[PDB]
């Protein structure tokens, strides 16, 4: 125990002086013999010496664990991957010091260097290796931050769409997962639109449609309702004249599943908007509403036509909306006569 | 003849369900049986990879020391480069 | 039949469970050549879109029950019509993808 | 997601069949272009597997 | 003619076709003649397979033409009669119908005609068509490329199964509301109507639909085709809800077993296993399954009518064995993603788990060995998770360690004492005579006389049947012992750890074997020992030492392939029995040699006794492996006219197996 530090520093000396005999594979014991060497020699697994020493301080002093892995700058395995790139990717994935080790994006979308910018003239392959291992650990917010840090622009949106998807209909409460992912997505969208970035257009259009759907749900949750109508008539995720049902009933097959999984609650929100405008009309007493009565008769018919148009649309979607969402739509139209 | 023409409707329905259930029992037990033997040969090949790396009886003792786990009581906080490993790490900074 | 409501004839035999393949193929021809007939006043892109909607709509219903959706006949007949009318080669591929 | 690897074989085998057929035809500009199109398709399917 | 006459009837319904009764008479007579012309083909001179193939295809087309007219009660009646002929011809000619392609198309068209017609008339046709499809799929290995419209065939079958399983569910719920029916045990009269159809029959549309769904699942190598249909239909929840009631009531046995068969096939793929787990499998089996093996505490008459039925007979123990095999298979595929569910299941089934580890000590019947092997199989999948299992069930895991110990003692003593194994089989294959009272002694003789006749011989087939049963029972006991030794190994620290790692704890690991070198008795309370482990290696060496004696060249039998494969799998099993036994022996010997309480006298005894018998065993192992074990190096050393290099060498020799190196190293370490 008290001597591992000297054993490492003697091995680093023997390594740079090219005296150290190296064991030819990651999985080997700390010492080995090899099928070609004289039987009175041995080899050291130099990678395994370091990865059994840095692991005392990998989670506390990772700045200097990176220095010990920099002796692996020249080193490779049997696949040809670089052992500095490997051990630094494993280091960042458990030390979580993403901003310091790999650097950061500041608010303009410039890249601020980390400690790793001492050891390479391009950090992008390492940042994508860490983003991919973070993605394989389900750390999708950190993988998305790292894909923007490398400007693998499509992979940022391919994670933000998945992160926003089950979150778009939620109430925008302070500090919520919605309010975090909303302001992260808006922060990415402002960088992209300011720097002239655009991606694989199915992922790119899904990203903006999930952002504008967050404005539809927040202007519905605010009770501002007529605003959420003034949004959904522009988004055209739903029909509002029966003339447009087939247009949407086709277009649904070309939307992404992040959009499809949101459509039932967009229909319930749009139906509650219609059902509330209907209640607002029947509440605007003819003892004070100085309109021609035909400009109420108008909209007692328009809102039924729109309500039935949403029910015909729900009956033409080849994806399982729930029995509860479909019964709620029919119950709202039975209450709109 | 009516009993025989009832019976051959029985053998013409009954029998392939036994051939089907013989297929489930066989193709489940053979998949447990061969998994259990495929699981084994890598134990032998791991003994070869261990013993041919140590050699004939020429390195063993891990050295005798205290164990540690996710239990117990550790007040000292966490930085873990000691005075000597910090002096060495500082000389590696002064190298790199 | 006395009004030749082919889009209703197909729904009647679908609901009645009954499938003669000859009647079913005949009803898809009565539908396709009527949508080709009555659209004659429009441009080729517009008539491609109309025949797409007609067959993408009815193909939501009957492509669950292939006895009422003879895919191979509908593809050969639509491509023989594209080949005749000089519509685009992506057409029947898009119609079947959008079914 | 599993179908795709069964299907990329069938796509390559069928594209080989259509390229044998096309290379028997009288070598008009259309047969030359479509022989180019199917080999451009082959040279993408050779990455989908 | 009986083809064209059936097309003409389908072409003339809707006219007042006057001769329909005489047409039915001719079709009825032709059915009768053909069922007699398969069974008496020798007397009918019907031995040309080309004429048989025409007779089949003319009956197929001549059935299709009548079952595509769903509005005609006449064509449905004639078509269901010809479908009865078609199914007999199919099964009796399933070697001469040399293409499958020509049969599947018209069977899908017949199914789709039978799914346009009256359900109560055509129940007794849906069953015949599913029975035909099962028989056709059973003739040849096939893929999803080879079955015309496979995805619609799976849809039509799954939709039919959802008619049947809901109708079975409510049939099993009205029998739960109509309390107290009587045992009306006399009514000898003949074949009239309206007595209710039990849907749980081996010929039932429900039960044939489940087996057809199984044969179709065994064709979809990725599951991507079947999983599209079970995303359309809630068929897994429906099957599990009917299984749950069937298990609680001890009702619907053919359905219950056929449902577990479909689920056990689905649990083989990552997609089918996650669909079965995600359908709630553990809730609809775990508490319901308690009923099945639970005895009523009111004690009366055992009924001895257990006459010689097949082990493939549907049975309530069979339902438990398939439930254990399903949890063995789900935990093997899903692991940590079915580990809570496997711990809930082993905790609820704890008493039956401990019974089945012990039933081998008292009931050496093949059906009990088949229950024990799946019980120890599920335990062998679960003991990989020892620290999780010890956290949740710290009693039952020790109780299973002890009873796996007694099961190791029982299987090795039975396999060692081949005479006692034959004697326990003979004393449970003959019946009926009681007496008592003791005493003693002395003597004969002689004599008369005489005559005469007659002559039968004792059958050598009896000794052949005894010996085949004995070899099957020895294979069952060897599977159970092999799973037991592997499951016991996980309850010991690895040989790589307890040799090299000196701060490795020993309180985490029990003593699983007593410090004796006595050969194992078949004896109830004798805890397992190092003498038991040394006997296990000698048992396996003697069995391996009979499999290379049976090599004299008998000739002129034809038809059995499977005996070549059983002669492979039994030999790789016999290796796996020895090798887990050596892991246990070395790990438990280091567990005694390290421990501070184990007396220095008997640590020294242990170093002596094992140093002798590992040296005698390794002298015998090194006398076997010099012949070559079934392997690529042995196959490379085998040539001699061909394949030779350097002078008389072939491939390279002298790859010693690592077991022989590890047991050498341990013997050298005890000799210090």
């Amino acid at each position: 125990e008290r001597l591992r530090c000297h054993a490492v520093h003697v091995a680093l000396v023997l390594f740079e002086l090219k005296l150290l005999l190296k064991s030819s594979g990651q999985s080997a014991q700390l010492l080995s013999h090899e099928p070609g060497d004289p039987p009175c020699l041995r080899r050291l697994n130099f990678v395994r010496l370091l990865m059994l020493y840095t692991r005392k301080f990998e989670s506390t002093d990772p700045r200097e664990a990176l220095q010990y892995f920099y002796f692996l700058r020249d080193e490779k395995d049997s696949q040809g991957e670089n052992m500095f790139l490997r051990c630094v990717s494993e280091l960042v994935i458990e030390s979580r010091e993403f901003d310091m080790i790999l650097g950061k994006l500041e608010n303009d979308g410039s890249r601020k260097p980390g400690v790793i910018d001492k050891f390479t003239s391009d950090t992008k392959p390492i940042i994508n290796k860490v983003a991919s291992v973070a993605e394989n650990k389900g750390l999708f917010e950190e993988a998305a931050k790292l894909y923007d840090l490398a400007k693998n622009a499509d992979k940022v949106l391919e994670l933000m769409n998945k992160l926003l998807s089950p979150v778009v209909p939620q109430i925008s409460a302070p500090q919520s997962n919605k309010e975090r992912l909303k302001n992260m997505a808006l922060s990415i969208a402002e960088r992209y639109r300011a720097q002239g970035i655009s991606a694989n257009k199915f992922v790119d259009s899904t990203f903006y449609l999930l952002l504008d759907l967050i404005t539809f749900f927040d202007e519905y949750h605010s009770g501002h309702i007529d605003r959420a109508f003034d949004i959904i008539e522009r988004l055209k995720l739903v029909p509002l004249n029966q003339e447009s049902v087939e247009e949407r009933v086709a277009a649904f097959r070309n939307f992404s599943d992040e959009i499809r999984h949101n459509l039932s609650e967009v229909l319930l929100a749009t139906m509650n908007i219609l059902f509330t405008q209907f209640k607002r009309l029947k509440g605007t007493s003819p003892s004070s509403s100085s309109r021609p009565q035909r400009v109420i008769e108008d909209r007692d018919s328009q809102l039924r036509s729109q309500a039935r148009t949403l029910i015909t649309f729900a009956g033409m979607i080849p994806y399982r909306t729930s029995g509860d969402t479909n019964a709620r739509l029919v119950q709202m139209e039975v209450l709109m006569n | 003849i009516q009993g025989f023409l009832k019976n051959e409707k029985d053998n013409a329905l009954l029998s392939a369900i036994e051939e089907s259930r013989k297929r489930t029992f066989g193709m489940a037990e053979e998949y447990h049986r061969e998994s259990m033997l495929v699981e084994w040969e890598q134990v032998k090949q791991r003994i070869l990879h261990t013993l041919l790396a140590s050699g004939e009886d020429a390195l063993d003792f891990t050295q005798e020391s205290e164990p540690s786990y996710i239990s117990d009581v550790g007040p000292p906080g966490r930085s873990s480069l000691d005075n000597i490993e910090m002096a060495y790490a500082r000389q590696i900074y002064i190298y790199n | 039949d006395p009004f030749k409501l082919a889009e209703c004839k197909l729904a009647i035999i679908h609901c009645a469970g009954y499938s003669d393949p000859i009647l079913v193929q005949t009803l898809w021809q009565d539908i396709i050549e009527k949508e080709l007939s009555d659209s004659v006043t429009l441009s080729s892109s517009d008539r491609m879109h109309a025949l797409s909607l007609k067959i993408v709509l009815l193909g939501k219903i009957y492509a669950g029950t292939p006895r009422f959706f003879p895919l191979d006949f509908i593809v050969q007949f639509l491509e023989q019509q594209v080949c005749t009318l000089n519509w685009d080669v992506g057409f029947v591929i898009q119609t079947m993808n959008e079914i | 997601n599993c179908e795709r690897r069964r299907f990329t074989n069938l796509c390559l085998d069928a594209v080989c069949g259509y390229l044998v057929e096309l290379q028997s035809m009288s070598s008009s500009v259309a047969v030359q272009a479509i022989t180019g199109n199917f080999k451009s398709l082959q040279a993408k399917l050779e990455r989908l597997h | 003619y009986v083809k064209s006459l059936a097309v003409h009837v389908a072409e003339t319904e809707g006219s007042s076709c006057t001769s329909l009764l005489e047409y039915q008479m001719l079709v009825s007579a032709w059915r009768m003649l053909l069922i007699i012309a398969t069974t008496h083909a020798d007397i009918m001179h019907l031995t040309d397979s080309v004429v048989r193939r025409q007779l089949f295809l003319d009956v197929l087309d001549g059935t299709k033409a009548l079952l595509l007219v769903p509005a005609s009660v006449n064509c449905l009646r004639l078509g269901s009669m010809k479908c009865t002929l078609l199914l007999i011809l199919l099964r009796q000619w399933k070697r001469e119908l040399g293409s499958v392609d020509e049969i599947l198309g018209p069977l899908t068209e017949i199914l789709e005609g039978v799914l346009q017609a009256d359900q109560q008339l055509m129940e007794k046709t849906k069953a015949k068509v599913f029975s035909a499809f099962i028989t056709v799929l059973q003739m040849k290995e096939m893929k999803v490329s080879d079955i015309p419209q496979y995805s619609q065939l799976v849809l039509n079958v799954c939709e039919t199964l959802q008619e049947e399983v809901i109708a079975l569910f409510d049939q099993t719920r009205h029998s739960l509301a109509l309390g107290s029916a009587t045992e009306d045990k006399d009514s000898m009269e003949t074949d009239d109507c309206s007595r209710s159809r039990h849907r749980d029959q081996r010929d039932g549309v429900c039960v044939l639909g489940l087996h057809l769904a199984k044969e179709l699942c065994e064709v979809d190598e990725d599951g991507d085709s079947w999983l599209q249909v079970t995303r359309r239909l809630p068929i897994l929840p429906t099957l599990l809800t009917t299984l749950e009631v069937s298990l609680r009531m001890k009702q619907n046995l053919h359905f219950t077993e056929a449902t577990l068969h479909l689920l056990l096939t689905l649990a083989r793929t990552q997609q089918g296993a996650t669909a079965v787990a995600g359908a709630g499998i553990t809730q609809s089996i775990c508490l319901p399954l308690l009923s099945v093996y639970q005895l009523s505490t009111n004690g009366t008459a055992q009924t001895p009518s257990a006459s010689r039925k097949s082990l493939d007979a549907p049975s309530w123990p069979g339902v438990y064995r398939l439930s254990m095999s399903l949890m063995e298979q789900l935990l093997k595929t899903l692991r940590y993603n079915f580990l809570p569910e496997a711990l809930d299941f082993v905790g609820v089934h704890q008493e039956r788990t401990l019974q089945c580890l012990n039933a081998v000590r008292t009931v050496q019947s093949l059906a009990c060995l088949e229950e024990a092997d799946h019980t120890v199989g599920f335990i062998l999948q679960l003991s990989n998770f020892m620290k999780e299992w010890h956290f949740h069930l710290p009693q039952l895991m020790r109780d299973i360690q002890v009873n796996l110990g007694y099961l190791c003692q029982a299987c090795t003593s039975l396999l060692h004492s081949r005479k006692m194994l034959q004697h326990y089989l003979q004393n449970k294959n003959g019946d009926g005579l009681p007496s008592a009272v003791a005493q003693r002694v002395q003597r004969p003789p002689s004599a008369a006389s005489a005559a005469p006749s007659s002559s039968k011989q004792p059958a050598a087939d009896t000794e052949a049947s005894e010996q085949q049963a004995l070899h099957t029972v020895q294979y069952g006991l060897l599977k159970i012992l092999s799973k037991t030794l592997a499951a016991l190994r996980h309850f010991t620290p690895d040989v790589c750890q307890i040799l090299l790692d000196q701060s490795l704890d020993l309180a985490e690991y029990n003593f699983l074997f007593a410090l004796s070198f006595t050969t194992p008795t078949f004896d109830s309370e004798v805890a397992p020992s190092f003498g038991t482990l040394l006997a296990t290696v000698n048992v396996a060496l003697n069995m391996l030492g009979e499999l290379d004696k049976k090599k004299e060249p008998l000739t002129q039998a034809v038809g059995l392939s499977t005996q070549a494969e059983g002669t492979r799998t039994l030999k790789s099993l016999l290796m796996f029995t020895m090798e887990n036994c050596f892991y246990l022996l070395i790990s438990q010997a280091m567990r005694y040699l390290r421990d501070p309480a184990v007396h220095p006298r008997d640590k020294q005894r242990m170093k002596q006794e094992l140093s002798s018998e590992l040296s005698t065993l390794l002298s015998s192992l090194s006398r076997y492996f010099r012949r070559g074990a079934p392997s690529s190096p042995a196959t490379g050393v085998l040539p001699s006219p061909q394949g030779k290099s350097t002078s008389l060498s072939k491939a390279s020799p002298e790859s010693q197996e690592p077991l022989i190196q590890l047991v050498q190293a341990f013997v050298r370490h005890m000799q210090r």
